[PDB]
RNA sequence: UAGGUAGUCAAGGUGCCAAGAAAUAGCUUCUAAGGUUAGGCUAUAAGGGACCGUACCGCAAACCGACACAGGUAGGUGGGA
RNA sequence: UUUGAUGGAGGUAUCAGAAGUGAGAAUGCAGGUAUGAGUAACGAAAAAAUGGGUGAGAUUCCCAUUCGCCGAAAACCUAAGGUUUCCUGGGUAAAGGUCGUCUUCCCAGGGUUAGUCGGCCCCUAAGGCAAAGCUGAAAAGUGUAGUCGAUGGGAAACGGGUU
RNA sequence: CUCUAGUCUGUUUAAAAAGGCAGGGAUGAGCUGUGAAUAGGAGUGAAAGGCUAAACAAACUCGGAGAUAGCUGGUUCUCCC
RNA sequence: GGAGAAGCAAACAUUUAUUGAUCCCAAGAUUACCGAAUGGAGUAAUCCAGCUAGCAAGAUGCUAGCUAUCUAUUAUUUAAAUAAUAGAGGCGAUACCAGGGGAAGUGAACCAUCUAAGUACCCUGAGGAAAAGAAAUCAAAGAGAUUCCCUUAGUAGUGGCGAGCGAAAAGGGAGUAGCCCAAACUUUAAAUGUGUCAAGCUGCAGAGCGUUGCAUUUAUGGGGUUGUAGGACGUUUAGGCUUAGUCUGUAAUAAGCAAAAAAGUUACAAAAUAUUUAUAUAGAAGAAUAAUCUGGAAAGUUUAACCAAAGAAGGUGAUAGUCCUGUAAUUUAAAUGUAAAUAUCUUUUUAAAAUGUUCCUGAGUAGGACGAGGCACGAGAAACCUUGUUUGAAGCUGGGGAGACCACUCUCCAAGGCUAAAUACUAGAAAGCUACCGAUAGAGAAGAGUACCGUGAGGGAAAGGUGAAAAGAACCCCGGGAGGGGAG
């Protein structure tokens, strides 16, 4: 459902196998409520991908985080967010300090 | 009804292949509300010619039997009905969009 | 239906009450009710014809004895009136 | 959604025209075998609903030149 | 060619009494209010075919009997000795 | 209530309160599984047999040659009904009283062309509805003028070929 | 083509009323297809307390209804007096 | 509202979306056919038309628009016949209310009275509440419309005096509100009857012999609504004038106009905006955690904080006030819907305090006889009310009631019509709660009145759970596969 991060942010894991690691948002589903980190939740899959039968192969792909494991970062800060209405536009601050994203 | 909503689409099926290369017949899907008259003005609208006669079918809905996410019957699903239509034209005439 | 056309009278359902016994009113002991049974009391219609002069023509209303001894005390027009019925609705 | 949101009546009537040719001819094709845009079909079949609308509310009086 | 079954001729014919559908349809004809190419008939030439059912089983594992059941199941064809 | 195995996510002391508060049976209800028992049947005393092909797999599929059965049918063509069961191709969880390469089983695709056929239609039998009229607590019941109601009566075609 | 005396199989049957043998009617109080009419204290009954959707000395469904029973059955953990 | 979207779940490859999509809300458009179904007919989802317009319209062509019926109101001799608008048909609430019909199983250890019971159910009506509702009443107390509670009270009575049935008043509360016709007279006439003289007029005079002469009915306005007051008559009056109280000119009164009060919740009716950070129907903002250890995974262990009008409830890989969404207190209204208030608008009084003579004050009605029902009250001494069949009054110098009746006395003034609130009900909508349920439980139904059974009415099941994430076991071996053994 509703949130408030971009596609193409850089974030903190909080939480999983990947401790504070940090990587650029690639994807969000908001239907299941979950979010994919570029090279983070990597995990190995098998892919036939048609049932002719040339060859299938092994592949290694990201998995969907929950939202609320991932944490805006930027400029070596990592906090909640808030968000403001100045010049007639909803923009968006770190709680911590209060800066332009 | 505009002569657009009477022709659905033409049928490529071996049957009418054949009958199409031997007798010069056409066959389409058209609307289940056409009937003769209307599917002849617009064969003469859409395409330039005028048909000799025209033959119209309807072709009942298939019945299928829907089981469950395990799967096992828990009632019956159908198909569509829909209306067919055989045209015929005269010997020199010919459609050229198939 | 058994209905008087002008007043609505209409028939009324009650019961049959037979009796066995001799009233205290009388030197009897009292009276006893037996098995009531349902029964319904008829209102009289009549379907009677007022020779109208007004229009010279006579017209056949379904009326009971009661409403036509009323007409015969107060005069048809104005009972037709006082019903608030007009006798056009006839004929 | 294609814009048609500036055009007048007759225009309006002239591409639902051609826009209904697109359609069959589109039908036709996929009948045949190979469409590379299935959906173009869908494309289609909502701009002429659109022209529809927008026709019908020339008459209406509702959106005016 | 000969013979000839079952129709059919025949809703016939001959006898009997129990005396054996209707039609505002069709066919034919008649006149009112209205009409006097307005029509209609006798012909020719041209084209106008509605709408739906149309597969298959249908003396049987496909209809009706809880069954792929020793049952029921209308009518027309009924070879040869 | 202590130690282990199994289990991988909530329970609970003391005091006090409140009950859908304790099952061994009611020819109890629901579900699973024994028992009889690998026993009775496997559905009519019209009958199968050989060879070959397909297939991983064949007494039961397909093909061929014999034999047997019905033959005022157990044959063919149309109703009443069923509604894809029809055809082609693929497959065998279940289902077919066994097996199965097969099926009316399953999946996909394909298949029903009408001026002359049967309806629709113009007519009426029995019958139903039915303005008006008449009769009834209501709801309706009777019933005329009318209108519907086929197993009936009314315009039109036969032969051959093709998938 | 319609019926079932007598006998037999069957009777945890193939069939919740058949079948194997036989018999009666068989131009008529005949059989039968296709429609319609008569519904529960009523209908129908060439008349047996029969039938009326496989069950009829008063059909079936729903509701009153959890009807009433001096009748039957059942009624679950423990200890002490 | 802002970055995804192509339903309810993804998959497979095709597009759209920052030109503001998808989605939510409001409004509008489209809106096939059947169905109250309404052109006729009909086996519901479909054949047959009449008329008009356009399709070369045309040979059973297509499309658009009309013709169903009942009731009220008039366009006419409202019946007949069409015409005109207006209000209804049916469904929904397996709820509530009113009216009509009205059982049976039982108890009385039988049963017939009675009880169950106006119960179930059927039928006719509308409403958001309905019904009822402003005393010809309660009732021996001094109260004062109707309805719903607490008490009176299991009382007073009734009952094959068997079983049972079962009040009312007063008092204490919830909630509040009173009004309007007919008639008495008069104006405007019309219609229908009857009538050629002293018939109308406040009173002197002239005019006047029919201002339609007098009545009834229809329509309009004034007049008025009760322990007997309102009109004709009795005056001060009558703001003040214009018109006339049969016509003109005077004492003398009406019809209009200054001045005021109310009104769509009854009380006259029909609205329309501005206006109310009021509300219903989409939204926005929204506080305060780092380290360490175990573990696949921390939110947990432990050490220290911070927020709090927010430690409500969920999700987050094990147990979250500070991770996400929300929550407290605030707050979005273009448009639409519902509410008041203000004016506008509409309507009314354009006057009241004041004595006695006449008129009216609700007619087949009150009451009585017979046959029934409702009142707690079963004929009992049986009032009273409704009511079927009959009979039948008074006119305030009156009548009804005060549980048979009579007298006195005390109360009340019927036979015309409305009325919000308190009260009944939730199929449902939104916001919440639970010593309520956790898959044989809970609605029948976590998947549905579906599968299935019966010709039909109708009856009616069973089936929830991988993992934190498919990350669904690449590849290899046995096997036709299934499946298993390895490798991940």
């Amino acid at each position: 459902m509703k949130t408030k991060l971009k596609i193409g942010d850089s974030v903190k894991i909080l939480s999983g196998k990947d401790r504070g690691r940090i990587g650029k948002i690639a994807s969000i589903n908001r239907k299941k409520n979950k979010v994919i980190v570029e090279s983070c939740n990597m995990v190995k899959k098998v892919i036939k991908a048609r049932t002719p039968q040339e060859k299938g192969r092994i592949i290694d792909k990201e998995a969907a985080i929950d939202i609320s494991n991932v944490m805006i970062f930027v400029k070596g800060t990592s906090s909640r967010l808030g968000i403001r209405f100045e010049n007639n536009e909803k923009i968006r601050y770190l709680k911590k300090n209060g800066q332009r994203i | 009804m505009k002569a657009y909503d009477i022709i659905v689409s033409p049928m490529l099926t071996e049957k009418t292949n054949t009958q199409r290369e031997s007798i010069n017949v056409y066959v389409f899907k058209v609307n289940k509300r056409a009937n003769k008259k209307e599917v002849g003005a617009a064969i003469k609208e859409l395409f330039n010619v005028t048909p000799v006669s025209c033959n119209l079918l309807n072709i009942k809905s298939k019945a299928k039997v829907v089981v469950s996410r395990k799967g096992y019957p828990i009632g019956k699903g159908k198909t569509s009905s829909w209306k067919k239509a055989y045209v015929y034209l005269k010997k020199e005439d010919k459609i050229d969009i198939f | 239906a058994r209905k008087c056309e002008i007043t609505g009278k209409k028939t009324m359902f009650g019961n049959n009450v037979p009796r066995k016994g001799l009233a205290k009113k009388k030197g009897g002991a009292g009276q006893h009710i037996g098995v009531k049974t349902k029964r319904t009391f008829k209102v009289n219609l009549i379907n009677k014809k007022f020779f109208i002069p007004n229009l010279g023509r006579s017209v056949s209303i379904k009326v009971s004895a009661n409403a036509l001894r009323s007409i015969s005390k107060i005069g048809l027009d104005a009972f037709l009136k006082k019903n608030c019925k007009k006798i056009e609705n006839f004929l | 959604m294609k814009n048609f949101k500036n055009f007048t009546l007759e225009d309006m009537k002239a591409k639902r025209l051609e826009l209904k040719k697109e359609y069959l001819d589109l039908r036709f094709k996929s009948v045949v075998g190979h469409v590379e845009n299935p959906l173009k079909k869908r494309e289609i079949r909502r701009d002429i609903a659109r022209l529809n609308t927008m026709i019908c509310e020339y008459e209406l009086g509702i959106r005016k030149v």
